[PDB]
C-alpha cells in the first residue's frame, strides 16, 4: 500500500500478491494501515472470472456493505463507522474490481477492522510442478476525528457527526442555517425514503442566489471536493462538502421532502468567516 | 408525552375555600418550581402564586392582590400541587393555569431566570351569587 | 564537480611526524555541511579511518587515535591537512580524502557515505 | 420587574403573507425572551425561547428575531392554524412571571 | 453601522462549544452494552474564552435508573476524585460565569455552562453520570465523569472600560480618562488578551487597522457588549495597526491594537537556502546544496518547566505530513515513519496556536505552546525535495 | 565502535552469473550503508549509496538488498570489466568502519 498526502488517497494493490502463476516469497502480507478522517482507500483486486483466479474469495463475502470487525464476524461498515462511503466497480474490460472507502469527516472513537482476499486455494501446474496461491489480510486503523461536521443531522442519528441532530417528528418543517469558510467540512443526511432535490446532492445544488434554482457545483466552483452517497446499510442518504482555497462567497441549498415533512439545509460559503470554535476539543477516552 | 391536567375548578359562592389541583404525567414535578397563573376575561396570565423547588428551600410567593390568602402545597412523593383559597373575593373568577419551569438559568448571584413549557389546560373557577 | 587533490611526502624517516595536505577543486569547503575525514590503507588489506574536523574547526578522531593526530581546514586556499606523529614501520599506507556526513549523536547533522574521495597518495616508512 | 409593550394589538394581514410582531422592554434584557402562542379556547404554550431559538414541535415559519430591548416576531406564510395571541416575557431578571399585553392576529 | 458586539455573532443552527453527550439514543450513550464495557470521559483542561460546556443527560422519566452526581450539576461541583465532595460552584473562584438548563427537548436534558476567561487562579470540577443502576441482560451499566480544567489565562488580561456600567469582577482596566482625543494605542505582548467594553461598536471592529498593513486575531470573541480580542501568538512585521470604533457619550472613541515585538527566535530547522527569511530559526542546514547521497536530520531539544516559545520548520520541498497540524510518530532506527498522529494529541497539552506561510516556495509551518506539558513527547516531520529527505525531531520536556 | 564483516571471503564466477555478497553489521546502523568497489590501484568508487537503493550513474546490473543487521548486494550477469574488490561500510557514527571486502574476477 502507498499512501499520497496530496490526494489523501491510500492505495492497496493485491492483483500481484496473491496471484497463483508465479511463486511468492511470503505465506501472507500482514499490512496495517492507519488512516485518518476523509481518508479515500482504493484497492484493486481481481475477479471470478479472469485467468488462474477461479479459487478467489473474500471476508467478508459482499464488499459494499460488510466489513470484518472482530475475528471473523462482518458487521456492517455503517454500523461501526457511522457515515462511511463505499463503492465497488466491477469493470470486464480487464476484469478488475475496484473497492474505494471513503471515511467519515469526523470519527468518534478509535476504529479497527480488517478485510481478506484469498486466492491461496487457486492451483495451478508449470512444468510438471503444482504452484499455489496465497492470501492477502489488511489491516485498517481510523484515528480519531477531529471537532465535528458542521452540518445539519435531518436523521435524527447522526448526532456525534453533525452540530444539528433533530428527531423527525409528524409534520415536521425544519430550516438548517450553517455557515461555513475554507477547508471546513459540512453537509447533511436525510431518509432515504424521501426525495432530495435537486437530485444528487452537493453534485447539484439549489442556488440562494439564483432564487432556489438547479446548478451544478462543478459549474459553481472546481477546487472544492464533495461525496453524496443516496442509501447506506440504515437506510440514509448522505453528502459532505469541503472547500478548498477558494476566495468567493456565496450560498446554496438542498431540500429532502416527502408527503408529510420537508427539510431543507441552507449553507452560507465565506471565504474570510473562521468558526468561533474553542481550541481545545473534547478529548473522549474509555478507561476501565 | 409529558403534560399537566388540572381539578377542582367549579363554581362557589364568595367567601368560602376552594381547592386546585394540578398534577404532572410522564415525568416529576421535584425538579421544577410550579408558577400558578391565572387568566380573566381573555386578557395575559397574571401571576397569583409560585411555589419552589425541594433544593431552594420551598418558598412560596404570591402577588400583592392575593397575599395573605392564598396557599400552595406541593406533594413531591405523589407530584401534586395544590392552591388552596381562601375567602374569595368575585374577581376571583378566572381560568387557571399550572406551569413549569421548563427552561431554567442561574449565575453567581442565585437564581436568575425561568421560562414555562408545559401548560396544563386551566381550571375554571367562577365566584358570584 | 568538486574533486579532492592530496599532497605530501612519499618517504619520511621512522620515528617522526606526517604532514599531508588535500585541496578541493571545483566547490568549496567555507559554506559545506559536509565533514571532510581521512582514511588509510595499507597495502595488501583494507580501509582504515583516521579522524574528520568541521569546517569552523571541530576534532573528531578515532577513540584510540586521539593522541597524535590533528586535522585543519584553511577555508582561504580551500584545502584541510593532516599531521600524524610518531610514525611506526607499519604505517606505510596510502591515503585518501573523503568529503562525508557527520555521526548521528549531534543535534544537527549531515549524514552520507564518503562520496568524491581523492586519488591517493602513498606514504612509506621503511629502513 | 419590567414591563414589555406591544404595538399594535391587532395585526391584520391575509393568509399566505407574512405578518410582523414587535415586542418592545423598558430594560436591558439581552436575549432572555420567551414568546408564547395561545389559540381560542385552549392554555397558551412556549412558541420560542432565547427570542431566536423555536421550541420543539414547532414549524419554521415562526422566526424570532431580536435583542437587548427591542424584540420581534416574523411568522411567514401564515396558515389558517395560526391565529392566536402571542405574549413575550422577559426572564432574564427576576421576576420572570410576566407576561404582555398580547397581540392578536386576524384574518384581512 | 454600529450595532451591539451580541449582535455580531450572526445565527447558527449548530452548537459550538465543548458538547459532552450522554445519552441514550446518542452515539456516546451509556445503557449497558457489549460491544464497549468501560465508562466515558470527557476531559477539558483548558482555558475558556466566554466558552460553554454542555452535559446531555437522559430525561429522568424515559430512563429513571440513569443519575448524575451532583444532582444540579454545574451548579454544584466535586472538588476531589477521592474524597467526594460537592461544593457551590460559587464558591470556587470562578468569575461571571452562568450556568442554563434546559429540559423543552422531549427526548434530553441539556445542561450548558458558560465560563469567561476572568478567572485569578486555575480551577477544576468533576461531574458525573452514574448509569450502574440499569441492568439489562445480567450486565451492569458503564458510568461517565465530565472533568473540566479551567486554567487560569497564562497572559494579561487588558479591558477598556467604555460603558457606564461597573466592572468591580475584573479591576485591571484602563477607562474612558485614558483615552487621548478619543484615540488609544495599546501595546500588548502574544496572547494578551484586550476586553472591550462598548454596547455600541462597528460592523467590522478588529478587523481593519488605520494604514500600517493589518493582522488578524486568532480569535474576536463578541458577548455581552464586550469585544474580545486574542492577541495574535506570532508576529512578523512591526507596522502593525488594528482598528475599533465605538460612538459612546456622543463620541467616536477609537481604538487601536499593536503588538511592540516581533520575530522570536523559533526553535526548529531551517532547510531553506534564502538566508534573508523574515524567520529567525535556531538552527540551519540547507537541502538543496547537499546531495542526493545524503539524509539530513536535525533535532530540536526544549526543556522548560513552563513553555511560551514555538517550533517551526521552513523547506523548499514538500511537508509530511501537514505540519504542524498532524505530525508524526518517533520511529527511529527502524523505518521511515508512516503513521500520522494529531499534534494536539500526540502532545496532550490543548490550545495550540498553529501557523503557516509561503514564503516564496518556501513552505513554513509553526506551532506555538504556551503552558507545561504533561509527560516529555517527541514527534517527527519529513521534508522531501527531489529524492533527498530531512528529517526534524522535536523532543519537548 | 560498529564492526562490519564482508561475505564470502573471495569471489569466483564466469561471464554472465548472478551472486550476491553479504555484509554484517555488530549494532543496528538503521538503514545507513554504502557499498563500494575499487579497481586495484584506483580510488574506490561508491556503488551503493544506501542499503535497498542505487546511486547515479552505474548500470542497472547492481542491486541493493538490506535493512537492518544483514545486508546484500546482488550483481545479475557481469562484464570482463566488472574485476575490483569490494568495500561493505557503514555513515552512522563515527569512527567509519570499513569491511574486509571480496574480490571479483572474471573466470
Ligand atoms: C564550530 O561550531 C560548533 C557548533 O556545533 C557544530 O555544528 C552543529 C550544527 C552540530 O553539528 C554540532 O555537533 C557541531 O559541533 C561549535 O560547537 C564549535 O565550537 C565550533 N568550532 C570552534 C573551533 O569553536
Amino acid at each position: 500500500c502507498k499512501y499520497d498526502v496530496t490526494t489523501k488517497v491510500a492505495t492497496c494493490e493485491i492483483i500481484d500478491t496473491i496471484d497463483s502463476s508465479v511463486l511468492k516469497e511470503h505465506h501472507t502480507v500482514h499490512y496495517s494501515i492507519t488512516l485518518s478522517r476523509w481518508d479515500k482507500l482504493i484497492i484493486k483486486y481481481p475477479t471470478n472470472e479472469k485467468t488462474h483466479f477461479e479459487n478467489f474469495f473474500v471476508n467478508p463475502f459482499n464488499l459494499k456493505d460488510k466489513v470484518l470487525y472482530n475475528y471473523n464476524k462482518p458487521i456492517n461498515i455503517e454500523h461501526i463507522l457511522p457515515g462511511a462511503i463505499t463503492t465497488d466497480i466491477y469493470d470486464t474490460r480487464t476484469k478488475i474490481k475496484q473497492y474505494i472507502l471513503r471515511i467519515p469527516p469526523y470519527v468518534h472513537k478509535d476504529i479497527h477492522f480488517s478485510l481478506e482476499f484469498n486466492n491461496s486455494l487457486s492451483l495451478t501446474k508449470q512444468n510438471q510442478n503444482i504452484i499455489y496461491g496465497n492470501v492477502a489480510k489488511i489491516f485498517i486503523h481510523i484515528n480519531q476525528g477531529y471537532k465535528e461536521i458542521h452540518g445539519c443531522d435531518f436523521t435524527g442519528k447522526y448526532s456525534h457527526l453533525f452540530t444539528y441532530s433533530k428527531k423527525p417528528l409528524p409534520n415536521d418543517d425544519d430550516i438548517c442555517n450553517v455557515t461555513i469558510g475554507n477547508n471546513t467540512f459540512s453537509g447533511f443526511a436525510c431518509l432515504s425514503h424521501f426525495e432530495l432535490k435537486p437530485n444528487n446532492c452537493f453534485s447539484s445544488v439549489y442556488d440562494y442566489n439564483e432564487a432556489n434554482k438547479v446548478k451544478k457545483l462543478f459549474d459553481l466552483s472546481t477546487k472544492v471536493e464533495l461525496d453524496h452517497i443516496k442509501q447506506n446499510t440504515s437506510g440514509y442518504t448522505l453528502s459532505y462538502i469541503i472547500f478548498n482555497k477558494e476566495s468567493t462567497k456565496l450560498k446554496f441549498s438542498c431540500t429532502c421532502s416527502s408527503n408529510y415533512s420537508n427539510y431543507t439545509i441552507r449553507i452560507t460559503f465565506d471565504p474570510n468567516y473562521i468558526i468561533p470554535e474553542p481550541q481545545s476539543r473534547a478529548i473522549i477516552k474509555y478507561v476501565d | 408525552e409529558e403534560q399537566l391536567v388540572e381539578s377542582g375548578g367549579g363554581l362557589v359562592k364568595p367567601g368560602r375555600s376552594l381547592r386546585l389541583s394540578c398534577s404532572a404525567s410522564g415525568f416529576t414535578l421535584g425538579d421544577y418550581a410550579v408558577t400558578w397563573f391565572r387568566q380573566a376575561s381573555g386578557k395575559e396570565p397574571e401571576w397569583v402564586g409560585v411555589i419552589r423547588t425541594k433544593d431552594e428551600g420551598g418558598t412560596t410567593e404570591y402577588a400583592a392582590s392575593v397575599k395573605g390568602r392564598f396557599s400552595i402545597l406541593r406533594d413531591d412523593s405523589k407530584s401534586i400541587a395544590h392552591l388552596q383559597m381562601n375567602s374569595l373575593k368575585i374577581e376571583d373568577t378566572a381560568v387557571y393555569y399550572c406551569t413549569r419551569n421548563g427552561l431554567r438559568w442561574y449565575d453567581s448571584s442565585g437564581p436568575r431566570g425561568w421560562a414555562f413549557d408545559i401548560w396544563g389546560p386551566g381550571t375554571l373557577v367562577v365566584v358570584s351569587s | 564537480q568538486l574533486q579532492l587533490q592530496e599532497s605530501g611526502p612519499g618517504l619520511v624517516k621512522p620515528s617522526e611526524t606526517l604532514s599531508l595536505t588535500c585541496t578541493v577543486s571545483g566547490g568549496s569547503i567555507s559554506r559545506s555541511p559536509y565533514y571532510w575525514g581521512w582514511i588509510r590503507q595499507p597495502p595488501g588489506k583494507g580501509l582504515e579511518w583516521f579522524g574528520s574536523i568541521y569546517n569552523n574547526g571541530s576534532t573528531y578522531y578515532n577513540p584510540p587515535l586521539k593522541s597524535r593526530l590533528t586535522i585543519s581546514v584553511d577555508t582561504s586556499k580551500n584545502q584541510f591537512s593532516l599531521k600524524l606523529s610518531s610514525v611506526t614501520a607499519a604505517d606505510t599506507a596510502v591515503y585518501y580524502c573523503a568529503r562525508h556526513g557527520g555521526s548521528t549523536g549531534m543535534k544537527v547533522v549531515v549524514i552520507a557515505p564518503p562520496d568524491y574521495w581523492g586519488q591517493g597518495t602513498l606514504v612509506t616508512v621503511s629502513s | 420587574e419590567i414591563v414589555m409593550t406591544q404595538s399594535p394589538a391587532t395585526v391584520s394581514v391575509s393568509p399566505g403573507e407574512r405578518a410582523t410582531l414587535s415586542c418592545r422592554t423598558s430594560q436591558s434584557v439581552s436575549n432572555k425572551l420567551a414568546w408564547y402562542q395561545q389559540k381560542p379556547g385552549q392554555a397558551p404554550r412556549l412558541l420560542i425561547y432565547g427570542a431566536s431559538t423555536r421550541a420543539t414541535g414547532i414549524p419554521a415559519r415562526f422566526s424570532g428575531s431580536g435583542s437587548g430591548t427591542q424584540f420581534t416576531l416574523t411568522i411567514s406564510s401564515l396558515q389558517s392554524e395560526d391565529f392566536a395571541v402571542y405574549y413575550c416575557q422577559q426572564y432574564n431578571n427576576w421576576p420572570p412571571w410576566t407576561f404582555g399585553r398580547g397581540t392578536k392576529v386576524e384574518i384581512k | 453601522d454600529f450595532c451591539k458586539p451580541s449582535s455580531l455573532n450572526s445565527e447558527i443552527s449548530g452548537f459550538i462549544g465543548y458538547k459532552c453527550n450522554f445519552s441514550n439514543e446518542g452515539v456516546h450513550n451509556l445503557k449497558p452494552d457489549m460491544r464497549e464495557r468501560r465508562s466515558i470521559f470527557c476531559t477539558i483542561h483548558s482555558y475558556f474564552i466566554y466558552d460553554k460546556i454542555r452535559l446531555i443527560i437522559p430525561k429522568k422519566s424515559s430512563s429513571p435508573e440513569f443519575k448524575i452526581l451532583p444532582e444540579k450539576c454545574f451548579q454544584k461541583v466535586y472538588t476531589d476524585y477521592e474524597n467526594r465532595v460537592e461544593t457551590d460552584i460559587s464558591e470556587l473562584g470562578l468569575i461571571e460565569y452562568e450556568i442554563e438548563e434546559n429540559d423543552t427537548n422531549p427526548n434530553y436534558n441539556e445542561r450548558t455552562i458558560t465560563i469567561s476567561p476572568f478567572s485569578p487562579k486555575d480551577i477544576e470540577f468533576f461531574c458525573f453520570c452514574d448509569n450502574t443502576e440499569k441492568v439489562i441482560s445480567s450486565i451492569e451499566g458503564r458510568s461517565a465523569m465530565v472533568h473540566v480544567r479551567v486554567l487560569k489565562y497564562p497572559h494579561n488580561i487588558l479591558f477598556t472600560n467604555l460603558t457606564n456600567d461597573l466592572f468591580t469582577y475584573l479591576p485591571k482596566t484602563y477607562n474612558e480618562s485614558n483615552f487621548v482625543s478619543n484615540v488609544l494605542e495599546v501595546e500588548l505582548n502574544d496572547g494578551e488578551l484586550f476586553v472591550l467594553a462598548c454596547e455600541l461598536i462597528n460592523k467590522k471592529c478588529f478587523q481593519e487597522g488605520k494604514e500600517k498593513a493589518l493582522y488578524k486575531s486568532n480569535k474576536i470573541i463578541y458577548h455581552k457588549n464586550l469585544t474580545i480580542f486574542k492577541a495574535p501568538f506570532y508576529v512578523t512585521s512591526k507596522d502593525v495597526n488594528t482598528e475599533c470604533t465605538c460612538k459612546f457619550k456622543n463620541n467616536n472613541y477609537k481604538i487601536v491594537l499593536k503588538p511592540k515585538y516581533e520575530k522570536k527566535v523559533i526553535h526548529g530547522c531551517n532547510f531553506s537556502s534564502n538566508v534573508s527569511s523574515k524567520h529567525t530559526f535556531t538552527d540551519s542546514l540547507d537541502i538543496s546544496l547537499v546531495d542526493d547521497s545524503a539524509h539530513i536530520s536535525c533535532n530540536v531539544h526544549l526543556s522548560e518547566p513552563k513553555y511560551n516559545h514555538l517550533v517551526g520548520l521552513n523547506c523548499p520541498g514538500d511537508i509530511i505530513p501537514d505540519c504542524f497540524f498532524q505530525v508524526y510518530q518517533p520511529e527511529s532506527e527502524e523505518l521511515e515513519p508512516s503513521n500520522i498522529v494529531y499534534l494536539d494529541s500526540q502532545i496532550n497539552i490543548g490550545d495550540i496556536e498553529y501557523y503557516e506561510d509561503a514564503e516564496g516556495d518556501d513552505k513554513i509551518k509553526l506551532f506555538g505552546i504556551v503552558g507545561s506539558i504533561p509527560k516529555t513527547t517527541s514527534f517527527t516531520c519529513i521534508c522531501k525535495k527531489d529524492k533527498k529527505s530531512a528529517y526534524m525531531t522535536v523532543t519537548i520536556d
